[PDB]
């Protein structure tokens, strides 16, 4: 019974089965977006320089 | 998968069970030899509940015959469908109790019941998922009442989480075959209220009344009475054997009809049951099944429910029917006669339909009502018990075997508080 | 985009037997599973020319499942999908929720996972259950609990059968309905009620069938689902998805109970002598003689309504028709909501199945609304549930299974609290 | 290839062997005249294990009848399958011992044992790869026990590497034919513990009890009892004679059931055994065979195995069956009844499957349990032996023949140390 | 290029009787098999069933070696007493089989370690093969006894005494139990009452899938020397869990949509391993994936990515590239009377992990309990052994347990 209770509370704590992949894939996509944005900002600055 | 092991005790149990196995085997298309000869594939899908395939189409019934005198055992093997039972399932004593509940419960039971238990164990472990046990016996005799009741108590402490049906005819003053009927009935009911899950009350008086008016039989031998009882038993467990639009299993019926753990005595009826002279003038619709179902002169007990109140009721329908019609008929009979029903429970009737009629009819039904009027039998029996026991009649045949006086007083108290407790919820 | 449909109980998988029948007869697939791209929402393709439905039938009693295994559609369903137990819950909510449920729902979960994994753009789930029983009530609520913790953001369309007010088959069903709603409240995102007496009256009056069995009931339920997924399956002049109902119809996260209706339910003879257009079916979708739940929205007030239109329907007249409804005064909307409608038109007409009693109609309307008349039904359930609970009838079965007296009182006051919630939003 | 030379001693050995050669000759399809007449090819390629091709298709058995009284030889030669033996193999004394172990072991054996050894040697080297010898005798009689025991010792001196089976019946007090049973059985066991390779213990109580209860015979003569013992002996050497999915020869069974060199007394059982009236009321499955196998009331010894623990057990199956069912059934009985098995040995059950059933049956089984309940009989015998020997009853009939008092004390010593080692390993 | 197969014992040649049936049914590509085999056993009953069977003329008469009498579940008997007279005849034939060959990839041996012939003379054959050739690979697909399902009694004694030589003689050792295969046939093949024949049929499927790269041209071929590097990170750690997918019936196969992504998954769940052990307790050291039939490198590439990103199973900290793929074009063949349906594509996975460290530990107690009381030891000692080799084989498995625990960290 105690092990069953610990199982249920840990099961609720993981926040779902698919939760880990979504958070992992979301932060990875976020990495890509900042990289893309940084390139456009660099281009504007270098264009301003010329 | 869902499985019922069958147990027949005493002479009453053996004839009832004999006509019962003929009716079921004929429904599943198995001939007296025991080989399959039916046509429909549907008949083969659900033979695991009552039979075991042996070899080459041979189907053996999952039943156990238990008695004390060999006259009943030989009468079983003589008749048709007698060659289908496994001869090892004829567990059997030799001496005989003879209408002495103490002899049936203390002396001869103590050496036969280990044997019948061992057969039951093999029959229970031979199958996979028990639904329950099915015991048919009487309450007046000795080898059925005392031994069978001991078997019930022993089994209930072995498998406590499975259902258990017991069909018991009870004695009445108008049909008084033995002299010590109350001394047997009162002690037997004391054990049934504390052990059995649900009981189905029967009596021989009502069966004689059915054979006079409804059947209009000339010579109602015991074969026809056993025929009516068999049709009821087949009708209640038809749901496990055949599919339907609304299936209702034994456990589903038990929880739907028993509001309190001590209120498990039902009166049963079956329809259609008509004479050959009037079977030609009849129609087969739902209202004609209901108004012959709920008639008081069709109950198989001598306990008129309108002298009490209905707690719950149930109807098991068989045949291609329209479920709307089923529900509106139960609604009509509950709204008109509202006084006969309990008030603090709406919709007192559980209903179910199965799509396989019995052979010979197009549409049938089976009624199981848990009324409070069953207490008429308890008072009716207890006064005869009191009338002898105040004066110590026939007592020494019970006393000199191991029973003392406080057993009768405890049995009196429990039966008396039971009829009192039925009266309070009434 | 894909949606998978799960069926729990005797009533659940019987409803599925009518739905998948309707589906293959609509997309031109024989019952064996082969054609003689819009089927992608419901059927996955083996690649060998065989189409398999996205569904799992599960229950606790093997009787109703195994006639399906041997009907005409033996070869349509994948074998693993048709889950089956060994013994029934027997109209006992606790027995389906703690004793027998705890062994079977984990098998259903690790099945439903690979149905979702085969999908790509999963729109949601949609569940079928009748709350009067033990399987559909007990492990249904248990399954919804574990579904909410697994996915959460995905829609769960609950098409439930509530017990009728007067016409009932079981006797412990008041207990089962109250305890089940206690969890169906905070798990199902969008829960549609389908009574039984209302469908009975529709087949008696509209279809003029005086002897209906369960077949016709399940038939018209599949018709409503087909009318609701046509917007997802096919292209129309104005379409909606299943995520649209989550926002457009439920104002508060605890008021999600919708009254469904469909029009026109017309026999083979009235259609020949009668006229079909958009205005009259827009009318017929609102009258209480065509509702699927025994309640009267005339007693209630509308929050928001939804209107599925199928067939040869232009958008000008659906607007004109809904305008005429608002100018009438028999039905009124809540003060907080000036606009109370969500309309939708799709091009494909409803197909017919041979053997059914639905005519081939040129046009049809499926209305799904939200109101406060639903508050009267829940209150009506509380009177007869509380009626028996005080004397502790039938409590011994549930408490013997492993429950106590605590959950009755705490579930009772939760649904009682819901009664007060419905009354305060209506003001 | 592998060869089995047969040796029968005494009246018990001759009549048991007569029924044995009847059933083996029918299995290999040989007529009572000695010529092959079978149907399947399988019955030809493995008859050299039991027969020798003489000339013109004359297959004569590789057997040696041995006794001291001509009544048994003439009764053997009279009946069918009596004219298939070589008359030179009927090695035969003339005087007779008569239930005197000393006569059969020191006086009369001294002039016969030379002739039997001549015949068995010539009959042994006639074949190429000997597997072992197979002896059938008793432990109550004199010319069976004493001479057969002396022959066992001499054979183990010459061929010390070859196997040795001994089907020996032991006396029990409930069926006590002679008066000097303890004096014979105790001395006979003293030689069996050091000479035989394994001994399959038999008894008449269990045999008579089996034919009463399970077979339900009315008049169980020696023919039926000898028929049962022969069916056991055919089952134990079916692996050599027929191909199977898993083979187990004599040596293979010996190493898996004997954990210590002096612990080689087995109990035997044969299945299926059913009454003629109930032969068609049953299935033929592996679980059914297992329930009849592990029944304690089915051993062919009068020693209840549930009075002790099993050290090891063996099951030889015959028939087309699934090996998984075999292992699952053995594992199931190993887990549920955990107390009856020894703990510091997992896997107390060796199993094997042959593909050819005995003639007339579909699937059969043979059980050989090496249990520690066998020590009760040795105590059951030693208490009788001491009862006589405390007071020198009947002692002079043996003393005036050569045995001294140290021989009986030595026999008590070996019996007592043996029962202590069974008690040790329980 | 050719590879010859040796079969020892009752289990060995029955596995071969199914394996060679598949080879003839499957077939210049034949050159690697056409047979280059040897059956050998001490009991003549099973070999002479082949001599009279349907494949009478297929096998050259000398090939089928057969002794005079059985070792009788006795490792010492089949290794010291009876082996000594038959092993010389066997290996002095296998030599001329190799001289017939020119480009020998290796030998592959089939034996069950529970018995005496499969275990005893198995190790004896292996020891003279290792000193004679040394460099040539010898793949040993052995059958170890299951934990709870068992047919013999003294098999712990045999399994330990056989393993002590299976370490340093074979190159690549694949475990296979009977309970795990029984579970596979019960779960996936839904055969509730299986026999040895069905087990041997799907064992042949695994063997065929790992030699099909030599026989037929694929997109990415893999030889027997390739497994030698890509799966054994240490010279004494070569014990491989096996799996196969899709093991599926005739009707279910059509209903389901077999593809590359899901079968790469199905080949990784413990519900489909050929050895009764749970790799959730262990960490994968390396994996090897043989793909047969209709496979493009993209989806196999995509599938190994999803496995690596899952967290239900873990790898050792040492291998970021913990895989070895292999693709062959010809689909797997079917046998009439077989239960496996025809599939466009199949996957045979051979991994290496620390879950195997559990089976040895489980084995130790059963052997330990019996040995402490000296049960059955008198049979083996009188055969020619002593107490020395019992205790020393015991401590060899003790070292192996510490070895797996050390490498797994
Ligand atoms: N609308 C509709 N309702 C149905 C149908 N069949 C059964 N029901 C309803 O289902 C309710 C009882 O539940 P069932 O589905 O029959 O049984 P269950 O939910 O599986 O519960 P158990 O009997 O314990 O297995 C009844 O009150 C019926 O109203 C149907 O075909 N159509
Ligand atoms: N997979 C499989 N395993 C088998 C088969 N036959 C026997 N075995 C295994 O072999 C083990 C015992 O060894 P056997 O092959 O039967 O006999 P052996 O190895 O030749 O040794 P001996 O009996 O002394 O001849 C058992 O544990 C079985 O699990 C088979 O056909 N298929
Ligand atoms: N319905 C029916 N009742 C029977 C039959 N035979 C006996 N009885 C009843 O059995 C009662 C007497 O019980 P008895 O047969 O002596 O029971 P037993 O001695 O314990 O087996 C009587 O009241 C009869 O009504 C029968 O064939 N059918
Ligand atoms: N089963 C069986 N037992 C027998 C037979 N003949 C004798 N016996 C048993 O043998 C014992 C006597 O052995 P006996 O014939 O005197 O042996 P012998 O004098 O040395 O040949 C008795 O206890 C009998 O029960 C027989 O034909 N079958
Ligand atoms: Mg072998």
């Amino acid at each position: 019974s105690e092990m069953g209770s610990t199982l249920t509370t840990t099961r609720n704590n993981m926040g779902g089965i698919f939760s880990a992949k979504e958070q992992s894939t979301a932060v990875q996509k976020r990495i890509k977006l900042l990289e893309n944005r940084l390139e456009k900002a660099y281009v504007k600055y270098n264009q301003s320089i010329t | 998968m869902r499985e019922i092991v069958h147990i027949q005790g005493g002479q009453c149990g053996n004839q009832i069970g004999a006509k019962f196995w003929e009716v079921v085997s004929d429904e599943h298309g198995i001939d007296p030899t025991g080989t399959y000869h039916g046509d429909s594939d549907l008949q083969l899908e659900r033979i695991n509940v009552y039979f075991n395939e042996a070899t080459g189409g041979r189907y053996v019934p999952r039943a156990i015959l238990m008695d004390l005198e060999p006259g009943t055992m030989d009468s079983v093997r003589s008749g048709p469908y007698g060659q289908i039972f496994r001869p090892d399932n004829f567990v059997f004593g030799q001496t005989g109790a003879g209408n002495n509940w103490a002899k049936g419960h203390y002396t001869e039971g103590a050496e036969l019941i280990d044997s019948v238990l061992d057969v039951v164990r093999k029959e229970a472990e031979s199958c996979d998922c028990l639904q329950g046990f099915q015991v048919c016996h009487s309450l007046g005799g000795g080898t059925g009442s005392g031994m069978g009741t001991l078997l019930i108590s022993k089994i209930r402490e072995e498998y406590p989480d499975r259902m258990m049906l017991t069909f018991s005819v009870v004695p009445s003053p108008k049909v008084s075959d033995t002299v010590v009927e109350p001394y047997n009935a009162t002690l037997s009911v004391h054990q049934l209220v504390e052990n059995a899950d649900e009981c189905m009350v029967l009596d021989n008086e009502a069966l004689y009344d059915i054979c006079f008016r409804t059947l209009k039989l000339t010579t109602p031998t015991f074969g026809d009475l056993n025929h009516l009882i068999s049709a009821v038993m087949s009708g209640i467990t038809c749901c496990l054997r055949f599919p339907g639009q609304l299936n209702a299993d034994l456990r589903k019926l038990a929880v739907n009809l028993i509001p309190f753990p001590r209120l498990h005595f039902f009166m049963v009826g079956f329809t259609p049951l008509t004479s050959r002279g009037s079977q030609q003038y009849r129609a087969l619709t739902v209202p004609e099944l209901t108004q012959q179902m709920w008639d008081a002169k069709n109950m198989m007990c001598a306990a008129d429910p309108r002298h009490g109140r209905y707690l719950t009721a149930s109807a098991l329908f068989r045949g291609r029917m329209s479920t709307k019609e089923v529900d509106e008929q139960m609604l009509n009979v509950q709204n008109k006669n509202s006084s006969y029903f309990v008030e603090w429970i709406p919709n007192n009737v559980k209903s179910s339909v199965c799509d396989i009629p019995p052979k010979g009819l197009k549409m049938s039904a089976t009624f199981i009502g848990n009324s409070t009027a069953i207490q008429e039998m308890f008072k009716r029996v207890s006064e005869q018990f009191t009338a002898m026991f105040r004066r110590k009649a026939f007592l020494h045949w019970y006393t000199g075997e191991g029973m003392d006086e406080m057993e009768f007083t405890e049995a009196e108290s429990n039966m008396n508080d039971l009829v009192s407790e039925y009266q309070q919820y009434q | 985009r894909e949606v998978i449909s799960i069926h729990i109980g005797q009533a659940g998988i019987q409803v599925g037997n009518a739905c998948w029948e309707l589906y293959c007869l609509e997309h031109g697939i024989q019952p064996d599973g082969q054609m003689p791209d819009a089927f992608n929402t419901f059927f996955s393709e083996t690649g060998a020319g065989k189409h398999v439905p996205r569904c799992i039938f599960l229950d606790l009693e093997p009787t109703v499942v195994d006639e399906v295994r041997t009907g005409t559609y033996r070869q349509l369903f994948h074998p693993e999908q048709l889950i089956s137990g060994k013994e029934d819950a027997a109209n006992n909510f606790a027995r389906g929720h703690y004793t027998i449920g705890k062994e079977i729902v984990d098998l259903a979960l690790d099945r439903i996972r690979k149905l979702a994994d085969n999908c790509t753009g999963l729109q949601g789930f949609l569940v079928f259950n009748a709350v009067g029983g033990g399987t559909g009530s007990g492990l249904g609520s248990l399954l919804l609990e574990r579904l909410s913790v697994d996915y959460g953001k995905k829609s769960k369309l609950g098409f439930t059968v509530y017990p009728s007010p007067q016409v009932s088959t079981a006797v412990v069903e008041p207990y089962n309905s109250v305890l089940s709603t206690h969890s169906l409240l905070e798990h199902t995102d969008v829960a549609v009620m389908l009574d039984n007496e209302a469908i009975y009256d529709i087949c008696r009056r509209s279809l003029d069938i005086e002897r209906p069995t369960y077949t016709n009931l399940n038939r018209l339920i599949a018709q409503v689902i087909s009318s609701l997924t046509a917007s997802l399956r096919f292209d129309g002049a104005l379409n909606v998805d299943i995520t649209e109902f989550q926002t457009n119809l439920v104002p508060y996260p605890r008021i999600h109970f919708m009254l469904s209706s469909y029009a026109p339910i017309i026999s083979a003879e009235k259609a020949y002598h009668e006229q079909l257009s958009v205005a009259e079916i827009t009318n017929a979708a609102f009258e209480p003689a065509s509702m699927m739940v025994k309640c009267d929205p005339r007693h209630g007030k509308y929050m928001a309504c939804c209107l599925m239109y199928r067939g040869d329907v232009v958008p000008k007249d659906v607007n004109a028709s809904v305008a005429t409804i608002k100018t009438k005064r028999t039905i009124q909307f809540v003060d907080w909501c000036p606009t109370g409608f969500k309309c939708g038109i799709n091009y494909q007409p409803p197909t017919v199945v041979p053997g059914g009693d639905l005519a081939k109609v040129q046009r049809a309307v499926c209305m799904i609304s939200n109101s406060t008349a639903i508050g009267e039904i829940f209150s009506r359930l509380d009177h007869k549930f509380d009626l028996m609970y005080a004397k502790r009838a039938f409590v011994h079965w549930y408490v013997g299974e492993g429950m106590e007296e605590g959950e009755f009182s705490e579930a009772r006051e939760d649904l009682a609290a819901l009664e007060k919630d419905f009354e305060e939003v209506g003001a």
